[PDB]
């Protein structure tokens, strides 16, 4: 639910990883959104 | 035990490094001072923002 209003984001991290990114995904918890 | 060390450069970015040094800094004074790399020259006072 994005509701409406403003906020900003202050930076958090940056990292000289220097490789390209082409593609990404995301992954979860489950032990046998 | 002596280790040589090697300090490459390759095809590769220089993203990844490292750097220090300090002098007791000077108040109320014309002085030209270099702080982590900015460079200037003025009169240094203490503020409020």
């Amino acid at each position: 639910d994005l509701p409406q209003g403003f906020s900003a984001l202050e930076p958090l991290v940056d990292l000289p990883i220097g490789i390209n990114i082409t593609r990404f995904q995301t992954l979860l918890a489950l032990h046998r959104a | 035990r002596v280790v040589v060390l090697s300090f490459e450069l390759l095809h590769a970015p220089a993203t990844v490094c490292g750097p220090k040094k300090s002098t007791n800094l000077v108040k109320n004074k014309c002085v030209n001072f270099n702080f982590n790399g900015l460079t200037g020259t003025g009169v240094l006072t203490e503020s409020n923002k």
